[PDB]
């Protein structure tokens, strides 16, 4: 019987700074154990500086992307042409999801952009666009890696105060772009030696009040 | 009713400079219901330290089964096992139950008492060994100890430096998973002298 | 079911065995399985014998529709009617269909539409046991521009060594010569072909 | 999943853990399950998450059209039969929902209706929905009074998602909690699990079996 | 067979084992004990599948009788938690398994201490302060964890099961007709007639 | 369907079939409604050219909505029944809907409602 | 919801300097490996464009008409349909990757796997896939069926990367191409040793080639072969 | 897993990547797939671990007691028979699927085993994950009279295809050399193309960062 | 929704509904009414798949009272069965049957009878002296069919009603929680306040 | 797999293909099906490779230890080892085996044993497909007391054909020829059957 779903494989990472936002991804998409390419990105600029990737089964994650870069052209030409919020855009693309909730996009959604304060913000869906504001979220293949490191290097977690006995946790704090563009390097890196689908590249998209500028960094190859 | 992760758990082993850690969390459960939290999954027979994740009852039946093996082995050979004998008597017992296996994820750490050489092994449930120089993990958030010692692991660390090492590797990974945690133990091991301490991690 | 279609000199012959099954019962001993869907455009059905006369009727109505307002059709356009309902149709029906037909301009011309709801033109073509087409069957056996006694002989053996081998195959060996001069239907009986 | 909702004398106080689950990996420990329907009701979030999320904050939609025709805010009872009516629609079609509706009107009182996906809707004073619902059953039952203070009331629902929160898998993280008056809700704050637990044992003397 | 609570206080303990026997649609029994005497100072509550629960316990029960007869000593608690889970243990790779769980609750006259193991069918062991099998845990662990005190005293152990039972026949849908209460200490083991 | 625009606007700005509609309510039998203090009463008059009526089976002229709301009327009786079922089902969808008897004033505005799209409705006068 | 019946193998393509190659064996594959033949699966569009089709030949017979009709229907009032409004191997691929993805949606898939190879107007190389899925990715080299297996390690050694691209020519790109088709000849039970190749080169136009055959295979080796182990005669 | 073997002039070569996984995760970045049955007779295993290691090593012991037994050097022949005949009675429930190559007095041997007891004869195989990848490099390059340093390079590149191309396969490449009237040469991590890059950061703690309930010394000695 | 029973007496109709809604392990309630009113002297009780009860049993209710208003006249309960039975046999043959089973007592005023109505979720309508749904009859038909009166006061009624609940909270595996009691006679409908 | 014995006037010859195939890959190209069991009693294998390698070796003991004891073993004697491995072990083997040998009493035999488990004695015979024995193909075409020469190129132009139409068949074409000379190989590689 005709199973109308797949698997490309692929892990993205979505960060929240003070005055930025980072939304990266590996450029590998596969197919069982056959790799279909070594870049084929998965984060997109989707205008009002709103980055975009809808990992999973890669038509329908390439079909939803398409669907909000129209939702975003389309609230422009009925709003004249008023920049859609990361707030506004995070609840439209709810509303694309839940559409489908009977036959869903099979894919995690993460979107990554300043709020209307000009602070970095992150949000993340569920196939079926149940949606949360967040600091810190990693999705697809290697999810399960990457996040339990970042709760303890960007969230501090488990790490207490040096001689205080455990009763002084390690004070949370701002990271700078640069110290959250290594943790985004090794989190990948370390993913790529432990998971079989993910390695080739890795693409970070970098979201300021200036714009969006993109980094590539190469990974493993096997 | 997949028997590796009803009661759930984890073990992690490492090697640093002239010592190796392993640790465990202290939770045993019936799925969702969380029931102990002192179910330890770590065991010494001499110096050779085997850690056991999986199904519990299988977790006790080979505990009092390599106590048995050990103790008969100290009484013939006049001499205690090594951990390099003993991933191979481990590693025997598993695959002798191919068609009828024990659900568990053994860890032997310890150092040979001649050579002095810091040891690691893992063990699928038929007795498959993984030897490793860095680390082995097991259980329900394996997956979230390799990331954890992925990128946290640096070779030839210090006991002191080391027991931080395993430490934040395990409380992280137990955190991300439902089935782990309710307490942590950490077995430092150095050549004549072993220290064991139990973590304070959050109880949910 | 052994049916084949040969393109010779004067035109196309189609030829077929008689015999219709149930399970291992013979339903029909005597079955015509040549189908007229115009003067000199003839085919053979395999599968679903509900399903290829349901089609075939259809075929016969949208040429006898064509010839009307548009004259004559060609044997591509009544190939391409029947890979059209088969195609369409694909999930609902199970037909295997042969098409054999005479042009003046074209001469003779053998079309398959398999189970798939493809079409494909060939020189010839066999279809034996559960609607299964041989590429090749004797490709050296086979020449372009062969007499009509050669081609009958030809088909005759064919479907002589199909009968042989095959227990849905059976009966006697039915076959209609399209050509310039008319419509010849020819029956063979066992005793001519069994001593083959 | 633990969340429950109770009337008392100061109104209703609402509990909710924050823990969200894929398989035995614990996808976000910073959920919110409590959705601000509006500034007067209050919906709780078990099963479907998108389900919940979607047709709660559609609800708040349904709501402001009603107040805005009929120039009264709408009843509890209103409010919640608009949700069930619209998930007995969907009846077969595969919506995962168990929700309590949690408002206070004039004539009404403090107000509390369990709404799920296979239609039920029902009144009650007392109710806890999720895996860890048993776990908070049991604290609740044994130390509920309608005379409680609002002080109490609020500890109360916080000791009973910590109750579920250890001891089931599937809930944990986070407590957040609300106090439902007639002027509206007052939310009570964010009160990780991991820290309130050592605090709860050392003042209370619970959890002996642990050692802390 | 469905609830069975065990409660390990100061100098005691206390095992709770529902009265009600269902078979389809009929309560047979109300009066049901679900617990044998393994020695003096050793009792076993029980619950599973229907004539496996008994002929486990029977069976537990001639071995430990056996070994007392035989060596003029009564086996420790710890002792005979470890042969009852050895027994299970050897079950659950059987032709046909024991579908039973079981407490054992006993006093240790070497050590003066009582102990309370929680044994599942599959030979999962494990020593605690308070115990149960199936669903009972669902609505009575959380009370536990919250009232429990290891210097408890058997009047105040016996309290805090009636809450149990309480919050029991409140959230419960099924109706276990009540429980047997029986109390192993330093004097050996009885039964409180009313409850 | 019958899909004719009847009523329409004139030159002058009016709606001549909403403006014959009243001219029908002007030949409608009087009804007079006064409220008091603490009570509503509905006077009806009914033309005394019929006599031989049955003045228990006659449909009465005041309809109860529901068990509090009354409607009289005049203009059309035929007319009338359809808005005064429509107002009673609304009535019974209310109660099941919001679990409350619908206010007077909302059932007004639901048969005036109803008044309304028959005058900018096609194939409906 | 349907089930392939006849079926075409492996489409294999890679990216030179100067342009793309792609190529497919001229073989319809029954369901138990028997064998249709002369069924050509490379399919020109303008001269600009060619689209390789593996998977359901019935579904590759109605994707050859749609593209057939996108010709006519571009022609439409457009004076500059054989200049600047020409159909370009991004739109007939796009169009393509548009209905796989939506017969998918509906459950009525069409069972195919597609390479659309061409130059652009601006002169960049294009080599794109979708499936039956909609699924669709780009690589220097790529290939469907068997070919993803066995062809794309061997492609891969000549484009490794994008900057291998510029260093490959056509006669090198061509070889690869080749020797590939012969490796699936060997180890792939429904190809066969008849297939098409295309080349389209931004200087030199599309080249077709039909009625290739697989040469200089080796099969002398097989006489030293005997038994399954201890067979010495 | 990628293993070949590959007949040359005076001798056979087998090699392996080094790669060992559970699902999508990497266990071991570099075991050992190469097993020794004798010291000239060397086994590459693939499917299930546990029965590629097992089948080996009963089949290596009881070469042993029959070479002991018979005073000869043991046949690969006589392997190859033991393999399949053990293989063939569980009827394919223990997963082995080998390449037995090795030299004895008859000469220089390469075979493949089939879990369910089918045997192969060949000059070049390749079985596991990244069998097509490996014999796609072999059907290019392979011919007859192989020098031995040809044969390593086609045997090593055909190794490399699985490594980068199939993501069951990777890390390092694993050789052994069994040459006539020579002790078999094993070449462990003959290649090592997969090095992880030096990481962004040190990820090593400050002491006492971690909380602590008890400290306790364990008493190992008697 | 599990117990609903109903007894006709010489001048009443009485129907006892159990209180319990259970979701999964846990009883959310222990005071549910399981009746409407659909007119005066017309009660109607209902068991079966959560949800749909109410929703028919209200969607009953307000055909019924759009009936009152409109003819200004209470529809006979052999009228209201005749309606609800309909509406019954339409949803087995639907896309999704309602899966309800209702008990109508009514008092025609017109006849000057009790009158009770036993309806399954397939549109089975029967007239009844007494009648159950479910395994409701298994444990008190046997008991009704023994000491049942068509010449029995409402007093003597409630007497056999409580005979019938003790017997079912006795055999009966699930706590249904006890039984609201509603009585309907020439003078309507009032509940039982102590059962 | 396409094999076929073929008993002419000197002996019988043994022909078969050399393609082994999992799934749609073809595992081996040069497969050697042509098995010895005795020194002038070969086979030809089809079914399950490991089933058919398993019963030949244990044929090919049960032989030595015959010859041993009674002499050389007549065809008919290897058939019935055959026969009777396949017979006893049907629910368990998929394995279907033609048999050919020289004796200077009987000369050339071919003996058939299918899934079935029976024994059938046959002038020649034909295995297509999954093991599926053809009963005439082409019985005129077929003589007794045939020539080497003759023999050789009836197997080749058959194996010819079945490889055209099949993709399990494929690669040389493998033959034994057994006479009172000895054991002659034979393989015909693509290029000089193909163009036939
Ligand atoms: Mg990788
Ligand atoms: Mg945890």
């Amino acid at each position: 019987q005709f199973n109308p779903y797949g698997d490309n494989g692929g892990t993205i990472l979505g960060i929240a700074g003070e005055d930025f936002a980072v939304l990266a991804g590996d450029t590998r998409n596969i197919t069982d154990y056959s790799i279909n390419s070594r870049y084929e990105p998965k984060v997109f600029d989707c205008g009002d500086n709103i980055v975009m990737s809808a990992n999973g089964f890669a038509a329908d994650g390439d079909a939803l992307v398409k669907r909000f870069k129209n939702s975003v052209k389309w609230y422009h030409f009925d709003h004249n042409d008023k920049k859609l919020s990361i707030n506004s855009a995070a609840r439209n693309i709810q509303h694309l999801l839940y559409g489908k909730r009977f036959f869903p996009y099979y894919v995690h959604t993460i979107i990554a952009g300043l709020d209307e304060d000009g602070k970095g913000a992150v949000y993340s869906f569920d196939p079926v666009g149940s949606y949360e504001r967040e600091q810190c979220r990693a999705g697809g293949a290697a999810a399960s890696l990457i996040m339990p490191f970042l709760d303890n290097q960007v969230n501090f977690k488990n790490q207490y105060e040096p001689g205080t006995n455990g009763k002084v946790k390690k004070p949370l704090k701002y990271l700078s772009v640069e110290e959250v563009i290594k943790l985004v390097r090794d989190s990948f890196t370390s993913a790529t030696e432990r998971h079989i689908q993910v390695g080739d590249g890795l693409e970070i998209l970098i979201v300021t009040k200036d714009g969006v500028r993109k980094e590539f960094y190469e990974l493993k190859r096997d | 009713s997949d028997p590796s992760s009803i009661n759930g758990g984890i073990v992690v082993a490492m090697t640093g400079k002239d010592c190796v850690a392993i640790a465990c969390d202290l939770r045993l459960g019936s799925q969702s219901l969380g029931v102990s939290n002192k179910f330890e999954k770590i065991f010494h027979y001499g110096h050779v330290f085997l850690g056991i994740t999986g199904l519990a009852t299988d977790v006790t039946t080979l505990n009092e089964m390599f106590r048995y093996k050990t103790n008969l082995y100290k009484l013939k050979e006049e001499r205690a096992i090594e951990p390099e004998t003993f991933t191979q008597l481990v590693s025997s017992s598993l695959y002798e139950r191919r068609f009828g296996p024990y659900f568990v994820g053994p860890v032997v750490a310890g150092i040979n008492s001649k050579s002095g050489k810091p040891f690691i092994a893992g063990f699928d449930l038929i007795g498959c060994i993984d030897e490793a120089k860095d680390f082995i993990v097991s259980g329900t958030a394996s997956d979230q100890l390799f990331g954890m010692c992925e990128s946290l692991y640096e070779p030839n660390l210090e006991p002191e430096d080391l027991f931080e090492t395993i430490s934040q590797a395990l409380l992280n990974a137990a955190d991300r998973d439902a089935l782990s945690g309710w307490g942590a133990v950490v077995y430092i091991i150095k050549k004549d002298e072993v220290v064991k301490r139990y973590l304070k991690m959050r109880q949910d | 079911t052994s049916i084949m279609a040969v393109t010779f000199k004067d035109g196309v012959i189609l030829g077929a065995d008689s015999r219709t099954t149930t399970g291992a019962y013979i339903a029909n001993r005597v079955t015509d399985k040549l189908t007229r869907v115009h003067d000199k455009i003839w085919c053979c059905r395999s599968g679903s014998a509900a399903d290829t006369q349901a089609i075939a009727d259809i075929v016969q109505y949208h040429l006898e529709l064509y010839t009307s307002q548009y004259g004559t059709p060609s044997t591509e356009t009544a190939a391409s009617v029947f890979k059209e309902l088969c195609y369409e149709n694909k999930d609902n029906l199970t037909a295997g269909i042969i098409v054999a037909g005479y042009d003046d301009k074209n001469k003779g011309e053998v079309y398959t539409i398999p189970l798939g709801g493809s079409v494909h033109k060939l020189p010839y073509a066999i279809a034996v046991s559960g609607s299964t087409f041989i590429y090749g069957y004797c490709d050296k056996n086979f020449r372009e521009n062969m007499s009509k006694e050669e081609t009958v002989d030809f088909i005759k053996h064919s479907l002589s060594q199909a009968i042989k081998w095959d227990g849905s195959s059976g009966g006697v060996i039915r076959m209609v010569v399209l050509t310039a001069a008319g419509v010849e239907r020819l029956i063979f009986y066992p005793d001519e072909y069994e001593q083959l | 999943t633990t969340t429950l909702a109770f009337r008392f004398q100061g109104g209703i106080i609402v509990a909710v853990d924050s823990r969200a689950t894929a398989g035995n990996w614990v996808a976000s420990q910073t959920v919110k399950k409590v959705i601000e329907i509006n500034p007067f009701l209050l919906g709780t979030m078990a099963g479907g998450a998108a389900d919940c999320q979607f047709w709660e904050t559609w609800l708040g939609s349904q709501c402001r059209l009603h107040e805005l025709r009929e120039k009264e805010r709408i009843s509890v009872a209103a409010a919640s039969k608009i949700l069930s009516n619209l998930v007995y629609q969907y009846k077969g079609a595969g919506l995962s929902m168990g929700t309590m509706i949690c408002g206070y009107t004039r004539k009404e009182g403090p107000t509390i209706y369990y709404v799920d996906s296979d239609g039920t809707r029902l009144k009650g004073d007392i109710f806890c929905v999720g895996s860890g619902q048993t776990f908070a059953y049991g604290v609740l039952d044994s130390n509920y009074k309608w005379d409680l203070s609002v002080e109490d009331a609020l500890y109360l629902g916080k000791r009973s998602i910590l109750a579920a929160a250890h001891r089931d898998a599937y809930s944990g993280g986070s407590v957040n909690l609300y106090h439902v008056t007639e002027d509206g809700w007052i939310y009570h704050g964010n009160h990780d699990v991991g820290e309130l637990f050592w605090k709860v044992k050392e003042e209370e003397g619970s959890f002996n079996n642990v050692i802390g | 067979m469905d609830i069975i609570l065990g409660i390990r206080v100061q100098d005691s303990v206390i095992l709770a084992s529902s009265k009600a026997v269902t078979r389809g649609i009929s309560v047979l029994k109300d009066s049901d004990d679900k617990t044998r005497q393994l020695s003096p100072h050793t009792l076993m509550s029980f619950a599973g599948e229907a004539g496996d629960t008994v002929q486990f316990a029977e069976y537990i029960q001639a071995n430990i009788q056996l070994y007392s007869i035989r060596e003029d000593y009564e086996l420790s608690p710890q002792a005979v938690s470890s042969f009852v889970r050895q027994e299970l243990a050897k079950s659950i790779r059987s032709r046909r398994p024991y579908q039973v769980n079981v407490l054992i609750g006993g006093y240790d006259k070497k050590k003066n201490k009582p102990e309370l193991y929680q044994i599942d069918y599959l030979g999962t062991k494990v020593e605690l302060p308070y115990g149960a099998h199936g669903y009972s845990g669902f609505y009575t662990f959380s009370l536990l964890d919250h009232h429990y005190r290891p210097d408890m005293t058997t009047e105040e152990g016996l309290d805090l099961l009636k809450l149990c039972v309480q919050e029991l026949e409140k959230r419960m849908p099924m109706d276990f007709k009540g429980v047997i209460v029986k109390i192993v200490d330093k004097d050996g083991i009885r039964q409180v007639d009313d409850f | 369907g019958y899909d004719r625009a009847l009523s329409i606007f004139s030159p002058d700005g009016h709606i001549f079939q909403v403006e014959y509609a009243l001219e029908a309510v002007k030949r409608g039998t009087c009804a007079v409604g006064v409220k008091g203090k603490n009570c509503v009463v509905l006077g009806c008059e009914r033309r005394s050219t019929l006599k031989l009526q049955d003045t228990r089976i006659t449909p009465s002229k005041v309809s109860k909505i529901d068990s509090h709301v009354v409607l009289s009327f005049s203009g059309l009786n035929a007319d009338s029944r359809i808005l005064i079922e429509k107002a009673r089902v609304e009535a019974q969808s209310h109660r099941l809907t919001l679990e409350d008897p619908v206010t007077v004033e909302y059932l007004t505005r639901y048969v005036a409602g109803v008044q309304q799209r028959y005058t900018q409705s096609g194939g409906v006068r | 919801t349907q089930q392939p019946i006849v079926t075409g193998t492996s489409v294999i393509s890679m990216k030179y300097d100067n342009g793309v190659i792609i190529a497919a064996d001229n073989l319809g594959s029954y369901g138990s490996l028997l064998r249709f033949n002369g069924v050509e699966r490379l399919i020109p569009v303008g001269d600009n464009t060619v689209v390789g089709i593996s998977g359901d030949i019935s579904d590759m017979q109605h994707i050859e008409r749609l593209l057939k009709d996108l010709v006519t229907e571009n022609a439409y009032d457009n004076p500059l349909a054989d200049a600047e409004e020409a159909l370009e191997p991004s739109y007939i691929f796009e169009y393509l990757a548009t209905v796989m993805y939506q017969r998918r949606s509906k459950m009525n898939p069409l069972w195919n796997a597609i390479i659309v190879a061409g130059v652009q107007s601006n002169g960049d190389q294009f080599l794109r896939y979708v499936n039956l899925l909609g699924v669709t990715y780009s690589s220097p080299t790529l290939a469907t069926g068997f070919g993803a297996h066995m062809a794309n390690p061997l492609l891969r050694k000549v484009v490794d990367r994008e900057s291998d691209i510029p260093k490959t020519t056509v006669q090198v790109a061509e070889e690869a191409i080749v020797n590939a088709m012969r490796v699936l000849y060997y180890r792939d039970a429904r190809s066969s040793r008849n297939f098409s190749l295309a080349i389209i080169d931004k200087n030199t136009g599309l080249t077709f080639k039909k009625n290739l055959q697989v040469e200089n295979m080796k099969w002398d080796f097989a006489k030293d072969i005997k038994g399954y182990g201890t067979q010495k005669i | 897993t990628t293993i070949v073997g590959v007949k040359f002039n005076n001798g056979v070569v087998i090699a392996a990547d080094t790669r060992s996984t559970q699902g999508p995760i990497v266990a071991d970045k570099n075991c050992a797939k190469l097993h020794r049955i004798s010291p000239k007779i060397w086994c590459a295993g693939a499917g299930t671990a546990a029965d590629t290691e097992a089948v080996t090593q009963l089949i290596g012991s009881n070469i042993e007691l029959h070479s002991l037994y018979t005073s000869r050097e043991p046949r690969v022949v006589s392997a190859l028979q033991m393999l399949k005949q053990h293989l063939f009675k569980y009827q394919g429930h223990i997963g082995a699927y080998l390449i037995v190559a090795g030299v004895d007095p008859t000469g220089s041997h390469l075979f493949s085993i089939h879990a369910h007891g089918s045997t192969d004869v060949g000059y070049y195989l390749s079985l596991g994950s990244g069998s097509l990848a490996a014999m796609a490099v072999l059907e290019s390059h392979w011919k007859q009279d192989l020098t031995k340093e040809e044969a390593i390079k086609l045997a090593s590149d055909a190794i490399q295809a699985g490594i980068w191309n199939d993501l069951g396969s990777g890390s390092n490449v694993d050789v052994c050399v069994m040459e006539i009237g020579k002790d078999a040469e094993y070449l462990r991590n003959y290649l090592t193309p997969n090095v992880r890059e030096e990481k962004q950061k040190s990820y090593k703690f400050p002491r006492g960062t971690t909380a602590v309930l008890k400290e306790s010394i364990v008493n190992i000695c008697d």
